[PDB]
RNA sequence: UUACU
């Protein structure tokens, strides 16, 4: 029961944010987003360091 | 409206060889038909 | 004409009255610029709730965990936009109109000019339409001054290069244009590797709000380039920010409860 | 009402000369985004 | 009007909303039937 | 038929348009084919009536001190025109005008950058410039050409678009030092006490090279944008003291001057100082 | 049959990049679980698909409810609009998903 | 997210490390700007506070006094210096690249060039195909 | 020969098939044993 | 001998059509620095016994 | 002062090979050329015996080193740009809160939607591929099982 | 004597 200041305690919400109130960048295009159109999004590729 | 025609196309001719141009159906694949004498009209088998 | 109005607590401000075809001119960069509000949320709320909606974004955003808030006014929006900045609104009102198909608009018709194209010697005859045409002429020709008849003086003349706050398009061309600053900013920072970390922004211009979430190092990270492309677009963006603290439209959110801002409602001037 | 548009002049009398034009760029669709969801979604095939 | 009657009854929606769909299908008829006689007379000649 | 391009320069200067996108590329060496009669055109009713608002606020004895603002480009050889168009609206309004030959902030703040009290006066000013003493910009200009080595026109050629763009980003803040505040040897300060001390002229005709100097001018309602016949990066190679200095700074105030006015197409100036009712 | 719905999408996959850089792992084989597949150069998603015939078994489970508690057509119709909503909301985000 | 009160949460305020910095430079300018008895009064309600509540209840009470409502009204030649005079904060912004000119030399269709504004038409040059249908 | 060879493959259409020797396989107008349901609306999209 | 493309009229028109980024290198283009995986030896010059 | 040197020449691996450890920790089939030092650079090899070793006891006697190895898989979630939240709501389709009949259906999805935190979304992406050292439990979702 | 959203 060590809790790391929640952490342990998972909530299985957390799937409600993840279907609609999320914008992706592969949902960006087409979209179907708040884009309102298809912009661009230019994929960030983070580095190793 | 021949100027006015002239200018719209407008400028640029100098992308096409013109060595022995002449006028051919293509296949679909993207190879040059020869002339066939049944289908295309008179004035495609030799471009004068 | 300088027509001059003031305000609780701003200094004595002047805005321009434009007679019917300065109006004119505008009027189609107005109807442009107003079809971005449809599309994107985040060109954000007019204040027809009165009640809690109006603040029911700020409301919730305030009450969450790992955020820090900015909220910022460029100072002031009216100088700032020289007839530089003014342009990166006048692309994107020339931009839609070649697309597009109106005929006649006003005292135009869609007819065949004579257009350069750039990287072409000579002249080329594109089919233009009203809007089209009514747009260049407005974009190129753009007067800004306002002259004020005194009972001193003359006719004292501002030295133009402001933006002449009465148009059409007063509220488009401040909104449209940081809209395209702040959002574009993340396509330019997940162009070269970092993230955008950025959720919901509400500009009503000038008064740019948006909400950010991580790390108290990742967000600040983008907080200083939303500011330094503000700084490096000729604003002045004045400098605001918190962890829990949010204004927009006058009206202070914190917490996730409402201040007032009670002496604005001046009862008797 | 989202797919029927106002009736501008200028695309309805377009609509009906490119019927008989030569195509010359190939023509494309603008791109419809539609879910085909609920069964209120048959206005996109009357449409076709 | 027999396709979206088996979608709307295989997914068991309301009486009234298939009613005011099919309502809808022959308000189409209505204003096609009134507008035929000014296309296939007056629209095929210039076609022509 | 054939002859240069020097011989009746004057008169061409002050009549023509030449049709054509920019750059034209016309020289000093260039010649004529052929010649023959075409319509006299005419001038432009959304281009005359914003100068007309210049030659309205000259008459009346209402508006104290009104200025005329063009831009060009650095060689649109304007110096050369709006001295002789001064000479056309001072024996029309029976008035004193005074052009204040477009770099005279350039030839002043150099030789005066040290001094704690500056002489604002306006016969100072006209007798600086043109051409002997070198701009300030110039002398900025030349000193940032050199960081990044080069002497040489066809060495700047080989240099190429954003490696150039990005020297003329390093140009842009030895600019604004002199356009933001309001200091005593400030841009603002200049064309401010210029217009104002009595010793000046009623209605002095400023120029500015590059936009966003609208800040500055002060102050008036016609500001007008003049495109001469005139290739202007061929006038620098040609200038004949020109060097790289000149044509970094027309190429450098063109990335800084957008058609953002009204083009005024200068033969259509000398066509409204005409057409306008006299006293 | 309804706890069938319950199983995941994707693939055991092997750790082939932390065994040739040699990183400690607690077990003989490394093999993490990625939970749905790659779905490049196709029509139709594989794993947004799952999900059409989930809520496909999951609409006739709250149809076989509300008909045995005789509720109105209208509250039940309107519960199968959103779980077809969920449809739409699900094939628009599987993409960046997978 | 459709505002109703859900919760309560004890969420501690203290703003972040780089604003702490931005203290320091604030109350410098806060000793000398101000009335020394109005600046009193402020140092009182930064220590006494001890909830939420109790900053909200000094700060609409210093508000007010800061401010009696009466809309700031002189002669306009005053304010045209201050108002609306246009300044130039640091950086010029640099033209585009003008693609298509009419018979006059000006701006028909032009299009960014790494600057300021290419930030900006990379995200709005999207809506051009949508809104010329509206 | 004159035979139809259908491909076998799901892909998305795209105008660059236009040219080539593809066809759109919901207008090759070929009753499909166990698909006479796609075909009869096909044959909807006749023109008249 | 130019033309037209070395005005700076023209020459900026078609930069802001296909922006060029990549330059001519002909070395090894160094983005990245990688750490040492374990600082383990220390590395003293002369040993004491 | 020979085992020292017996070690660090005959791992036979140089520092050529900190590539197979960039390769880990970017994303697959990320490609690194150069610079081939060869065996003039050398180094130990990363000892796989020794840190599962010292992973293994700093997992019992610190049981909040999974705080430490969640907020480096959390650091790499929210640096890869890869989920961002946002303010528009589409929980439900176009007039479905507004319609009656639905008035017991809307007061589950947004009782139930309203809470989960926001970014705790960027922290459980974490927890898809995080190792268990604290046993995990389900936050206390009470509800009857009624309509 | 007086602007637009
Ligand atoms: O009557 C009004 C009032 C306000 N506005 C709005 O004013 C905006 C420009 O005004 P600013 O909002 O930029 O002024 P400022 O904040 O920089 O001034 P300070 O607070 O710093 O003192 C414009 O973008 C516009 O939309 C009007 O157009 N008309
Ligand atoms: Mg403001
Ligand atoms: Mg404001």
């Amino acid at each position: 029961g060590e809790t790391v200041d929640g952490l342990t305690i998972i909530d299985t919400s957390i799937v409600w944010p993840i279907l609609c109130q999320c914008t992706y960048p592969l949902v960006r295009q087409s979209g179907k987003g708040v884009d309102a159109v298809s912009i661009m999004e230019e994929i960030v590729y983070p580095d190793p360091s | 409206y021949g100027k006015l025609t002239l200018r719209f196309l407008g400028t640029l001719t100098r992308s096409l060889k013109m060595q022995n141009a002449q006028i051919r159906r293509i296949r679909p694949d993207g190879t040059v038909l020869r002339y066939d004498d049944q289908i295309d009209i008179e004035a495609f088998r030799w471009s004068r | 004409k300088l027509v001059e109005r003031q305000q609780s607590d701003r200094r004595q401000r002047a805005i321009s009255g434009l007679d019917n075809d300065r109006l004119f001119l505008s009027f189609m960069p107005y109807t442009i610029g107003k079809q971005i509000y449809e599309l994107n949320d985040n060109a954000a709320q007019g204040k027809q709730a009165g009640n809690a909606f109006d603040i029911g974004e700020m409301l919730y955003w305030t009450s969450q965990r790992n955020v820090l808030l900015s909220s910022i006014d460029v100072a002031g929006m009216d100088a700032s936009v020289t007839t530089n900045t003014k342009d990166i609104y006048n692309t994107f009102v020339l931009d839609v109109a070649s697309k597009c198909t109106v005929p006649r608009f006003g005292p135009y018709y869609a007819k065949n000019m004579e257009v350069f194209e750039a990287g072409n010697r000579q002249s080329q005859v594109r089919y233009v339409n009203a809007a089209w045409q009514a747009c260049a002429l407005e974009a190129a020709n753009s007067q800004t001054s306002t002259s004020y008849e005194s009972e001193i003086f003359g006719q004292v003349k501002n030295a133009e290069g402001t933006y002449p706050s009465g148009r059409a398009d007063t509220s488009t061309h401040h909104t449209v244009l940081l809209q395209g600053l702040v959002r574009g900013n993340e396509l330019k920072r997940a162009s070269d590797g970092k993230n955008s970390c950025l959720a919901t922004i509400k500009i009503l211009g000038d008064d740019i709000m948006e909400i950010f979430q991580g790390s108290e190092s990742d967000t600040y990270d983008h907080a200083v380039s939303n500011a330094s492309i503000l700084n490096e677009s000729g604003f002045a963006t004045t400098a605001e920010l918190s962890q829990n603290s949010i204004v927009l439209l006058q009206q202070l959110v914190v917490n996730g409860t409402f201040w007032g801002f009670a002496d604005r409602i001046s009862l008797w001037t | 009402k989202a797919r029927a548009s106002e009736a501008d002049i200028s695309s309805i009398h377009l609509a009906i000369a490119r019927e008989v034009s030569p195509m010359f760029n190939v023509h494309e669709l603008k791109k419809i985004a539609e879910s085909f969801e609920d069964p209120s979604s048959i206005v996109v095939v009357l449409e076709f | 009007a027999n396709v979206v009657n088996e979608r709307a009854v295989q997914d068991d929606m309301q009486k009234a909303t298939r009613s005011c769909t099919k309502q809808w299908l022959r308000h189409l008829e209505t204003q096609f039937d009134n507008i035929a006689v000014a296309h296939t007379d007056h629209l095929s000649v210039v076609y022509a | 038929v054939g002859d240069d391009y020097l011989k009746e320069y004057k008169k061409l200067l002050f009549y023509g348009v030449i049709t054509d996108a920019i750059p034209s590329g016309i020289s000093t060496r260039s010649t004529i084919m052929k010649i023959s009669p075409h319509k006299m055109m005419n001038p432009s009713g959304g281009a005359l009536a914003v100068l007309s608002k210049f030659l309205e606020a000259v008459v009346s004895t209402n508006v104290i001190n009104a200025t005329l603002v063009v831009y060009a480009e650095k060689g649109a050889g304007k110096t050369s025109f709006l001295s002789t168009y001064a000479e056309q609206l001072s024996l029309a309004s029976g008035q004193v005008v005074g052009h204040l030959s477009s770099d005279a902030y350039g030839r002043w703040l150099a030789k005066t950058k040290d001094i704690e009290e500056p002489s604002f006066a306006y016969d100072y000013v006209l007798s600086l410039d043109t051409d002997d003493n070198e701009s300030y910009y110039e002398q900025k200009a030349s000193e940032l050409l050199m960081s990044h080595g080069i002497s040489e026109v066809a060495q700047y050629e080989l240099l190429s678009v954003r490696k150039k763009i990005k020297m003329m980003d390093e140009m842009n803040e030895v600019l604004i030092a002199q356009l933001e505040n309001a200091d005593t040897h400030s841009e603002r300060n200049f064309y401010y006490m210029v217009s104002t001390g009595k010793t000046t002229p009623r209605i002095l005709i400023v120029e500015g090279h590059f936009n966003a100097q609208d800040a500055t001018i002060a102050r008036t309602d016609t500001t007008v944008l003049l495109r001469t016949i005139n290739d202007t990066t061929q006038a620098m190679r040609d200038r004949q003291r020109g060097g790289v200095v000149q044509l970094f700074l027309r190429d450098t105030y063109y990335r800084l001057l957008p058609a953002l006015h009204t083009t005024v197409y200068p033969f259509e100036m000398l066509e409204s100082i005409k057409r306008w009712k006299w006293v | 049959a309804i706890m069938r719905l319950f199983t995941p999408q994707g693939f055991l996959r092997t750790d082939d990049l932390a065994i040739a850089a040699n990183f400690p792992r607690a077990s003989r084989n490394p093999q993490t679980y990625i939970p749905y597949t790659n779905q490049r150069g196709t029509v139709t998603n594989e794993f947004a698909s799952r999900f059409r015939t989930i809520v496909a078994t999951l609409a006739n489970v709250v149809n076989e409810r509300a008909v045995q508690d005789d509720m109105q057509k209208a509250t039940r119709s309107c519960t199968k609009q959103w779980l077809r909503h969920l449809e739409t909301q699900f094939d628009n985000i599987a993409v960046a998903h997978t | 997210q459709f505002n109703e009160v859900i919760g309560h949460r004890t969420k501690s305020t203290s703003e972040p490390h780089f604003v702490s910095s931005t203290f320091i430079s604030l109350r410098a300018k806060r000793a000398e700007l101000l009335y020394p008895e109005f600046n009193a009064y402020i140092n009182r309600a930064i220590q006494l506070s001890k909830t939420q509540n109790d900053v909200a209840n000094y700060y609409a009470a210093c508000r007010a006094m800061t401010n009696d409502g009466t809309f700031l009204a002189t002669l306009t030649e005053l304010s045209l210096d201050a108002a609306v005079f246009p300044r130039i904060e640091q950086h010029l912004v640099t033209r585009p690249a003008v693609l298509m000119s009419n018979t006059r030399h000006e701006s028909l269709k032009q299009k960014y060039t790494n600057g300021v504004g290419s930030i900006a038409q990379s995200y709005l040059s999207s809506f051009t195909d949508e809104i010329a249908k509206r | 020969a004159g035979e139809f060879e259908f491909s076998g493959r799901n892909e998305k259409w795209d105008q660059s098939l236009y040219l080539s020797e593809h066809f759109p396989a919901l207008f090759s107008d070929v009753p499909l044993a166990g698909a006479n349901t796609i075909i009869a609306i096909m044959r909807l999209f006749t023109p008249q | 001998v130019q033309s037209r493309t070395d005005v700076f009229n023209e020459q900026f028109a078609n930069e802001a059509l296909h922006p060029m980024t990549k330059v001519i290198f002909n070395g090894l283009d160094v983005n990245t620095e990688v750490q040492p995986l374990s600082d383990d030896f220390k590395q003293i010059s002369d040993p004491k016994g | 002062l020979n085992i020292n040197l017996r070690a660090l020449m005959e791992a036979n691996v140089t520092a050529d090979d900190r590539i197979k450890a960039l390769q880990a920790h970017s994303m697959i089939s990320t490609q690194f050329h150069g610079p081939n030092q060869g065996a003039l650079r050398p180094e130990l090899a990363f000892d796989h015996d020794h840190i599962i070793r010292c992973l293994m006891l700093a997992a019992a006697n610190y049981p909040r080193l999974e705080g430490i190895i969640v907020q480096i898989n959390t650091g790499y979630v929210a640096s890869a740009n890869v989920i961002r939240p946002v303010s528009e709501k589409r929980y439900f389709p176009e007039n479905l809160e507004q319609n009656q009949s639905a008035a017991r259906l809307v007061s589950a999805v947004k009782a139930r939607a309203s809470e989960a935190d926001i970014s705790s979304i960027h922290l459980a992406i974490a927890r898809e591929v995080s190792p268990m050292f604290n046993v995990h439990e389900l936050k206390k979702i009470a509800e009857s099982f009624e309509d």
